[PDB]
């Protein structure tokens, strides 16, 4: 599943993810493309942070959907 | 503080698009606290 990933400038991230992905799991893939460690990323979805341990399905995450990430 | 009227719209709208729900003055009062420092200004906010 495709989802975008938005840095405070308004770059873009593309990802495949799966529904069952946690957030942590989403920080590491992050990671994995980009270099940035996973405890300085804050991930948001429609105005509120995401939880490490909860899965995209927690937040009905779904194709397309743009993500924000912010640095801390 | 810098005043309202300068702070470049951009920085604004960076901020809004991460907080959906915060209000432009909000915003603006936060990056006058953070010297346009958005990066620092949202971090605020969310936390």
């Amino acid at each position: 599943m495709q989802i975008f990933v938005k840095t405070l400038t308004g770059k873009t991230i593309t990802l495949e993810v799966e529904p069952s992905d946690t957030i942590e799991n989403v920080k590491a893939k992050i990671q994995d493309k980009e270099g940035i460690p996973p405890d300085q990323q804050r991930l948001i979805f429609a105005g509120k942070q995401l939880e490490d341990g909860r899965t995209l399905s927690d937040y009905n995450i779904q194709k397309e959907s743009t993500l924000h990430l912010v640095l801390r | 503080s810098i005043p309202a009227s300068v702070i470049p719209e951009e920085l604004i709208s960076q901020a809004q698009v991460v907080l959906q729900g915060k209000s432009r003055s909000v915003i603006i009062r936060e990056l006058q606290r953070t010297n346009l420092d958005v990066n620092l200004a949202v971090n605020n906010l969310l936390s």
